[PDB]
């Protein structure tokens, strides 16, 4: 129980990281200083500033359901 | 169409405009910065949003932008 | 067991949407101007801090308990 | 030569090195002093 | 008014125009070339343009563009004066590229400013002081 | 006086004591086993046999956690001290890119040793060094 | 007011480098909105995805500059 | 070094040197001005061996691949000579050729430590080892090894082999580097592979055979026992010694120019079926068949002309087809296979991954080595492991075609050929893939889709089944006949069949079955077109990458942007994934899930149906007694009686010499489940994630002047299916394993 009790810890912390990251960066980061002027959920920014892939913060609660999901389970 | 808009960081290296596989820039005449020059998007309906102006751009975050707005058969890159 | 499970996955999902919410009204809803220098303004002006420090409890409970269940297997 | 001791002091050989030793280090406590599971 | 010049040497293929050629529109690109040459096409397989002017139909503006660079930087003659137009099903035809008779690589004289905007980039107006309006921080 | 009523010491379990009788030899040493078993009968065990171990931090168990804990901190503090030490050193070399992949070996070295006293410099740029550093001279993105 | 060798800390909040310090390589006369140049040791984040390094080079305005040595 | 031929060679083009030891990332302009962020690092890997990003001169790239290929064949000398080293002073091939029949061929002994030493379970004769299922030690006896001394003198001669590689690889990248005037030989190099690489090989192997393997395993399956053999060459010293086992050698060497073939007939026979002793191929059959071959291919490596006038000029035979079909048809094939090292490349890997495969199919069926037939767990790790490199190898073949079609491909030499009409009709191509592939899913994996919702609605007629709606294979029973009366009819000097799989005798050697006929029905049926599905659908994904690498509807600039690129963008809808790159990186997956069901359905079927248990009956007790039949017909049969059934073994193995396999299956899940994290999430998250951390670090004063940068979109990518090829392929590794080592 003391074991699945620190997995279950890891999965909240690890889970709350990816929400409260994506919160945060929403109104911009260094990769989108102008993350806001493009909404919440949008396809990325292009390949270009190195790649910008699930950037947006509906990205970032995309990735946290699956640690949620993995969490519960 | 998607919005193109130019910002007054543009140092008028007219890479941008190279980069553009649609044709939506140009280079027009300016007083802001050494090369007297600065970019426009004057054909907006034809730009599908590649990205590539943007990252063809120098400047510490880009003075191009291009915001993906309303799809058409033109901003989606339909030949159908 | 039904109930426990059903219950449980109805508030992960619960949590997530709220997340997802608070970084929407990030997005969408927040004026700097008037909560300037109040709770809000301040954890997005520390949220470096925060975030690092979610990736070190993360990174600590995730190594110690997957390398104590591997120790143990 | 000299870049054979730069190519000798690269990340790759000089971390693997280091893994190495600390291996032999801690493969060698347990065979002479095993099953430490805990301090008397 | 009426597109000139001889269609290139081209066995065929399947990545040509479709039926929004004819239904919606369609594109033309005209080049003349010192020689006969051969080129790739953006459709895809090779083929051969004539010695003199040479006038090519194709589906998209982004096809021709890729053609136009191609002439331009493939060549020993470097092709730049093609020209790209755009085709109507009611025969109507649209000159595009270049647009002033200049690539828009250089600058040139007569053109307006679209899309400037006077402030910077992290000076856009925060969305909340626009919100419930048909407008975005880019926009305004 | 009857704390941990659920535990009972590994002498005192009959499970451990019966499977101590045929534990396995780790290593080359055929009493590898019998000195596991002798070894183990100190700590608590449990109903099946096998020993637990108490964290709760009195010193009756401070070999359970508290001892390891130490001697990990006190070597990663080295490791983490050595390394940031070096980085900063090589931050005054012209090139401290190709020195950050190319390891320099002598000034490594010369690092490294000189790690036996990192728990006193830590407390010794903290007074009045560089370990902290102010939050407005580091670079930050929009908030 | 800024020389050459000016060290000095960006304010342009959207830039990579704001809070960074970056020495100055020259200025630009009158007239341009951002003459001064100002390099960098941390390369930013263009490029093409995949690629090495980034620009360490960027124009600002004597407004968005604040100063050290 | 001449010799009046078409060599030639630079003396002296590359100084040798140690200071670009130094210097990482000599090779790359991009990468020699030092690191700044991380991604230099990463890139250093991966242009190693690209050696085109490195230098736009053919000469100089041949020379770096012909002294690649001489350091590669010194790493596999080294790896071979580690195997016999390994099989000489740490197996047991002498107690094992002492009684096969009652033990395990074991090697690599585990030093007792942390408990680690319960690996080394006994397996025979009182040795403690691994039980090892490459089967070194069947081949080995076919070879004739009879003493560990030979093994050590044969990884000696590997080890001077490796040392000769490496040498002759040093020596012609720096000292006589060969010009690219000698690569572009073709006609001489063909000549060369047929006559002197496979025919002399086969005919030195016979050779061997005859010498060597024939006579001591004549004697050795009659019970002579190995240390009462003589060695290998007091056959040649005594003459009689060789007449005696075969009258035929009495006549000598002169029935042989004479076309007196028939006298040989002692040692070259064409029994056809299996050793009754061991239940291998006979050897005598391997030899006749390695003479023939070795008289095929010399035959065959004189078509080409070289410096004589006579032979085939390549060119002339390309160019010489064409009909009214195909146009100008192989006409610049030439230029591109000289022109061109990825043309090559692909073609080789193609055929190699397909060689492959076929070694697995031909192995499994027709056992040749002695006692392996016997071991199901050798038979089924080398099929599987044949099986994987033909499908990685089949996926580079994808690969590099892309790669030469961005790269190497030439629109003003390829003008109306084979190519160029290819390109001009690839959308025909790609559309009707794209229907056959969805025909054939819905027609294998619905029909299993539609028997497990039969099965579960309480209809069992209603089902594709043996004894319901029956899809009898009635093609493959057909040509099985044939090939069961083939000997006597249209085989009449061969003894025997072919081989026991399509029918005759039920050859079982011990007390287990070697080979028994394999009866096709209902369940087969549908496994094969599940096959035929899984092929098309990887060979389309490759194909479209392939043939779409230069330009598309979405993308007409393609080759501009390269062969590996992320994307071009989010406009035209988005545009992930368009590169040939990331067509290699999807039929990776797809490949993976082919191969995964081919070798699922080999162990299921071969368990079922074959494998198993004879008793002084002529009966036979299948291992998992047949359940083939009415359980691999719905998903939840395999989930059930195979997967499910057959991992017990797997999970249960702690506390056993086997529980490495469970650990090392755990250890499959897991870096599966760690792949899903680069295969479903995006760089950017990351490259936040990292710029907090950095802030983070500059709070102390740690941070790096190497800056940290997230995993590039490609390198995602790659790393992705990598750990998940990695994770599935050792779970089933563990899997089958320990199964077939846990089946008796
Ligand atoms: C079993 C699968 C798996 C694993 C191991 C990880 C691992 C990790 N994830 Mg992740 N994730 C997964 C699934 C997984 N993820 C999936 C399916 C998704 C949906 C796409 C995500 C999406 C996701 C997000 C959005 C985030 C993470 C985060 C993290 C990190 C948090 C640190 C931690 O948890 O503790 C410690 C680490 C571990 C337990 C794993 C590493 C342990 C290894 C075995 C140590 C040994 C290293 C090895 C020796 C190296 C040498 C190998 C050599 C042989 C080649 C961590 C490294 C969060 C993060 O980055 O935190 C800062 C983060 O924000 N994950
Ligand atoms: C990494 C450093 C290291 C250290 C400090 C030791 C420590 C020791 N070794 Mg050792 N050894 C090492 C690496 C190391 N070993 C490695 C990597 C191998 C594998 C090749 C060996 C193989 C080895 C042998 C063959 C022997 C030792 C022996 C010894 C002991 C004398 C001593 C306590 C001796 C010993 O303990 O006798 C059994 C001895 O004979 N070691
Ligand atoms: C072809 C690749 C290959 C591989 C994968 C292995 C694998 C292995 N070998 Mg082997 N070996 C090889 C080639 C190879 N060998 C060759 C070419 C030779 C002839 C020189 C040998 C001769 C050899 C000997 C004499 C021994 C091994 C041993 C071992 C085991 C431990 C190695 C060790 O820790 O040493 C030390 C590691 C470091 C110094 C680091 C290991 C599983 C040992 C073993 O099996 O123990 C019973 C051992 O004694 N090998
Ligand atoms: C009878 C002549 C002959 C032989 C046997 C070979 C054999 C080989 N060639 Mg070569 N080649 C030849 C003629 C020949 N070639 C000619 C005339 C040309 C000029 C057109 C070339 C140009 C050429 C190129 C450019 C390349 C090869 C490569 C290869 C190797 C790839 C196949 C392989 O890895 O198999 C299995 C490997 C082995 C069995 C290892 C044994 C290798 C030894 C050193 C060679 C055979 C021993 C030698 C003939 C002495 C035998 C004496 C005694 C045993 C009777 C292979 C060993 C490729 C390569 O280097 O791959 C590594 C390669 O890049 N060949
Ligand atoms: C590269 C393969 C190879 C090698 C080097 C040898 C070598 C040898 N053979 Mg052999 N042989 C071969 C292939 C080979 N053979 C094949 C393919 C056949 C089948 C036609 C024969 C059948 C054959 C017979 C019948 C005899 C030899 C014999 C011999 C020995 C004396 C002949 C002279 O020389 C000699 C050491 C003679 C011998 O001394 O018997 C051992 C003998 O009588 N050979
Ligand atoms: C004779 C076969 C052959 C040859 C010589 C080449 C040659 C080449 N290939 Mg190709 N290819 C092949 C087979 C081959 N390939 C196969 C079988 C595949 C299917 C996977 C591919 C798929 C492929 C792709 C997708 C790409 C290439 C690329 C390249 C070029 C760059 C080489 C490189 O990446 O550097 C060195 C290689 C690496 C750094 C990779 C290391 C990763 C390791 C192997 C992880 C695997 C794990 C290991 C096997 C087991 C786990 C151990 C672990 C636990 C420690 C090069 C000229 C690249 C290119 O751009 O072409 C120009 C590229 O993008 N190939
Ligand atoms: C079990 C998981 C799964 C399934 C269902 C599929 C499904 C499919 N993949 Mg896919 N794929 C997967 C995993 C999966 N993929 C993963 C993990 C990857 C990442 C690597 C890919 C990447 C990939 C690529 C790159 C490609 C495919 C292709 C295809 C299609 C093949 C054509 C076909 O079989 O016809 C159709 C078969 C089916 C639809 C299967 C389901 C049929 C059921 C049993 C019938 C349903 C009855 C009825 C309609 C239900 C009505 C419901 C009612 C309420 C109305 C197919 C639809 C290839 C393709 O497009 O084909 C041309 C292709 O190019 N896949
Ligand atoms: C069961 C076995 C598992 C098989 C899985 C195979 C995975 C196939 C993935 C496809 C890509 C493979 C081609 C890589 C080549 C390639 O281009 O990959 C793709 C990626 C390229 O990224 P970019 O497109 O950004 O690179 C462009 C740069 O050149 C910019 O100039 O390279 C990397 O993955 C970097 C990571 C290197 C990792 C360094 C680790 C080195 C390992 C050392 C040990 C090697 C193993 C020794 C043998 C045992
Ligand atoms: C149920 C009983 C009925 C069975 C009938 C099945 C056969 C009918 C369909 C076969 C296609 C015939 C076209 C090929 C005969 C053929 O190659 O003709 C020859 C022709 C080229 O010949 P040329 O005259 O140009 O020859 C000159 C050459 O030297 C230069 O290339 O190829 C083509 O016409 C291109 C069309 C190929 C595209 C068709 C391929 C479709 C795949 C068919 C797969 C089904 C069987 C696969 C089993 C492995
Ligand atoms: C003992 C005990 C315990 C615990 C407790 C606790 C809860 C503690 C804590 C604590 C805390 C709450 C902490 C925090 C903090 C902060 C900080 C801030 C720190 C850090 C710092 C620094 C600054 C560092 C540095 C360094 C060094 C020194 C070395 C290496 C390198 C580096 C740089 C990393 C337990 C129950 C388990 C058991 C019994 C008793
Ligand atoms: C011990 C105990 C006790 C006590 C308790 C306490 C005192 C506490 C509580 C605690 C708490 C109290 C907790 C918590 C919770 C939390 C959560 C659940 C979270 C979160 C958050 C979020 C999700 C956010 C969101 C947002 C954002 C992000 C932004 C914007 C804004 C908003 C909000 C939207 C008593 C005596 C009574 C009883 C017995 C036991």
């Amino acid at each position: 129980d003391f074991l699945v009790h620190h997995a279950i810890a890891l999965g909240l912390h690890t889970t709350a990281l990816i929400l409260i990251k994506g919160a945060l960066d929403a109104r911009g980061s260094k990769l989108m200083p102008d993350k806001k002027d493009f909404g919440y959920s949008f396809p990325c920014d292009g390949p270009g500033r190195g790649g910008t892939c699930d950037i947006s913060a509906w990205d970032a609660f995309y990735l946290a359901m699956f640690w949620m999901l993995n969490t519960l389970g | 169409s998607h919005s193109v808009k130019i910002y007054d960081t543009c140092i008028g290296c007219t890479q941008c405009v190279r980069a553009c596989p649609l044709d939506v820039l140009e280079m027009v005449p300016w007083d802001g910065c050494k090369a007297a020059q600065i970019a426009s998007s004057p054909r907006t309906e034809d730009c599908v949003g590649c990205k590539r102006c943007e990252t063809a751009c120098p400047t510490d975050f880009l003075s191009i932008r291009v915001y993906l707005g309303a799809e058409t058969t033109r901003s989606m890159g339909l030949a159908y | 067991a039904a109930l426990y499970t059903h219950h449980q996955y109805i508030a992960g999902f619960l949590m997530v949407g709220a997340f997802a919410h608070g970084a929407i009204f990030f997005v969408r809803d927040y004026d700097p101007v008037a909560n300037k220098d109040n709770v809000l303004a301040r954890m997005l002006e520390h949220k470096e801090a925060l975030i690092s420090h979610l990736s070190w409890v993360s990174l600590f409970l995730g190594f110690h308990t997957l390398g104590l269940y591997v120790h143990n297997d | 030569m000299d870049g054979l001791k730069s190519f000798l002091s690269t990340a790759p050989v000089m971390i693997m090195a280091l893994l190495t030793f600390t291996a032999g280090i801690l493969i060698e406590f347990n065979r002479f002093y095993p099953d430490l599971l805990f301090h008397p | 008014t009426e597109l000139s010049g001889q269609p290139p040497k081209f066995g065929g293929s399947t990545g040509g125009l479709l039926s929004k050629a004819n239904r919606e529109e369609k594109y033309a690109i005209t080049w003349t070339s010192a020689s006969e040459q051969v080129f790739e096409m953006p459709t895809g397989g090779a083929a051969i343009m004539n010695e003199g002017e040479n006038l090519l139909y194709l589906a998209r503006k982004e096809q021709c563009l890729a053609l136009g660079t191609q002439l331009r930087t493939k060549f020993k003659p470097k092709i730049q004066d093609y020209k790209i137009y755009r085709v109507y099903p009611s025969g109507e035809v649209q000159y595009l590229h270049p647009a002033d008779g200049v690539f828009p690589e250089k600058v040139n004289e007569g053109r307006e400013a679209q899309g400037t905007k006077t402030r910077r980039i992290g000076q856009n107006p925060e969305p909340v002081t626009i919100k419930f309006s048909g407008k975005a921080p880019y926009e305004v | 006086a009857d704390d941990f009523a659920n535990l009972t010491p590994c002498s005192e379990n009959p499970a451990y004591l019966a499977k101590s009788k045929n534990f396995l030899n780790t290593t080359n040493d055929p009493n590898s086993g019998k000195i596991r078993a002798e070894r183990y009968a100190s700590a608590l065990c449990g109903p099946e046999g096998y020993p637990h171990l108490i964290v709760d931090g009195r010193f009756t168990h401070a070999g359970d956690f508290l001892i390891p804990s130490i001697l990990f901190l006190y070597i990663a503090g080295w490791i983490g001290w050595v390394g940031r030490s070096y980085l900063i050193e090589i931050r005054e070399s012209k090139n401290p890119e190709m020195q950050e992949v190319v390891i320099n070996v002598p000034l490594a070295i010369k690092k490294m040793l000189g790690g036996f006293l990192w728990p006193l410099a830590a407390v010794g740029e903290y007074t009045s060094g560089k370990l902290v550093m102010k939050d407005s001279e580091i670079p930050t993105s929009p908030r | 007011a800024l020389n050459r060798g000016d060290k000095v800390r960006i304010k342009r909040t959207e830039s990579y480098w704001y809070g960074d310090v970056g020495t100055v390589a020259s200025v630009e006369k009158s007239g341009i909105l951002y003459p001064v140049i100002v390099r960098f040791d941390r390369v930013n984040y263009n490029g093409f995805s995949g690629s090495a390094s980034g620009v360490n080079t960027n124009n600002f305005a004597e407004n968005e500059l604040e100063l050290v040595q | 070094r001449e010799a009046k031929a078409k060599v030639s060679v630079d003396n002296n083009p590359v100084p040798t040197s140690f200071e670009k030891w130094g210097k990482p990332g000599h090779f790359d302009r991009t990468l020699a001005r030092g690191p700044k962020t991380t991604t230099w690092i990463w890139n250093l890997h991966a242009n190693a061996h690209d050696f085109d990003s490195q230098t736009s001169d053919l000469e100089d790239v041949s020379r770096k691949i012909f002294s690649a290929h001489f350091g590669h064949l010194a790493v596999v000398f080294v790896w071979l000579s580690g195997m016999y080293f390994h099989g000489a002073k740490f197996s047991n091939y002498e107690g094992w050729l002492a009684d096969p029949t009652h033990i395990k061929p074991s090697a690599q002994v585990v030093w007792p430590i942390v408990g680690q030493g319960i690996l080394n379970g006994d397996v025979g004769g009182g040795f403690h080892g691994i039980q090892i299922t490459s089967g070194l030690f069947y081949l080995w006896r076919a070879s004739g090894f009879t003493d560990s001394y030979q093994l050590y003198c044969t990884a000696i001669g590997g080890l001077v082999m490796a040392a000769l590689m490496l040498f002759a690889g040093w020596f012609h990248y720096h000292v006589k580097a060969p010009k690219l005037e000698w690569f572009q030989n073709v006609e001489s190099m063909m000549n060369h592979h047929l006559a002197g690489l496979l025919g002399l090989g086969s005919l030195g192997w016979a050779g061997h055979q005859i010498h060597v393997s024939m006579p001591i395993n004549k004697l050795l399956d009659a019970g002579v026992a190995p240390k009462d053999i003589p060695l290998p060459h007091e056959f040649i010293l005594e003459p009689s010694k060789m007449a005696e086992l075969y009258p035929s050698f009495a006549q000598g060497l002169t029935p042989f120019f004479t076309l007196n073939w028939g006298v040989y007939s002692d040692f070259l026979t064409f029994k056809g079926g299996l050793n009754p002793v061991t239940g291998g191929l006979w050897l005598s059959d391997t030899a006749h068949h390695h003479l023939a071959i070795a008289v095929l291919f010399i035959i065959a490596g004189h078509m080409y002309r070289t410096n004589w006038g006579i032979g085939h000029s390549m060119k002339e035979i390309l160019e010489a087809h064409k009909g009214p079909f195909t146009g100008e048809g192989h006409k610049g094939l030439y230029e591109i296979l000289t022109t061109s090292w990825h043309a090559q490349l692909a073609i080789n890997l193609a055929l190699l991954g397909s060689l492959t495969i076929i070694v697995a199919q031909h192995m499994y069926a027709m056992p040749p080595y002695p006692y392996q037939a016997i071991d199901y767990a050798t038979q089924l790790s080398l099929f599987t492991h044949h099986m994987w490199i033909g499908g990685f190898l089949i996926v580079g073949a994808g690969a590099h075609g892309a790669i030469f079609m961005v790269r190497d491909y030439d629109p003003a030499k390829n003008v109306n050929n084979l190519l160029d009409r290819m390109l001009r009709h690839r959308d025909a191509i790609i559309s009707h893939l794209n229907w056959v592939c969805i025909f054939l899913g819905f027609h294998s994996f619905g029909l299993y889709i539609h028997n497990d919702t039969m099965r579960a609605l309480g209809r069992p007629q209603d089902m594709f089944s043996d004894t319901a709606i029956q899809l009898q294979p009635i093609f493959a029973q057909w040509v099985q006949h044939l090939h069961t009366l083939a000997p006597g009819a249209t085989a009449p000097n061969a003894l025997a069949t072919a081989s026991y799989a399509f029918g005759g005798e039920t050859i079982a050697v011990a007390g287990k079955v070697a080979m028994m006929p394999i009866t096709l029905g209902t369940a087969d049926f549908m496994v094969h077109h599940i096959h035929a599905f899984t092929i098309h659908v990887t060979a389309l994904i490759l194909l479209k990458g392939v043939l779409y690498a230069r330009s598309s509807r979405l993308v007409p600039d393609k080759a501009n942007l390269g062969f590996r690129f992320p994307c071009d963008g989010p406009g035209r809808g988005g545009t992930c994934q368009v590169s040939g790159w990331d067509h290699v990186f999807l039929g990776l997956f797809w490949m993976y899930n082919s191969l995964s069901i081919v070798i699922f359905h080999f162990s299921w079927k071969m368990q079922s149906d074959v494998w198993g248990t004879v008793s002084p009956d002529g009966s036979v007790t299948h291992v998992t007694l047949g359940n083939f039949a009415q359980s691999a017909i719905t998903i939840n049969g395999w989930l059930r009686d195979f997967l499910w059934a057959q991992a017990a073994n797997v999970i249960n193995s702690y506390g056993s010499a086997l529980s490495a396999y469970g650990i090392m299956f755990l250890a499959g899940h897991f870096v599966f489940a760690f792949s899903l994290m680069f295969l479903f999430s995006g760089r950017g998250y990351w490259q936040e994630l990292i710029e907090s951390i950095v802030w983070a670090h500059n709070k102390l004063n740690v941070a790096p002047a190497i800056q940290p940068r997230a995993l590039s979109i490609i390198q995602g990518r790659a790393v992705g299916v990598a750990h998940y090829l990695l994770g599935g392929i050792v779970t089933t590794w563990a899997f089958f394993l320990a199964r077939s080592l846990s089946i008796g």
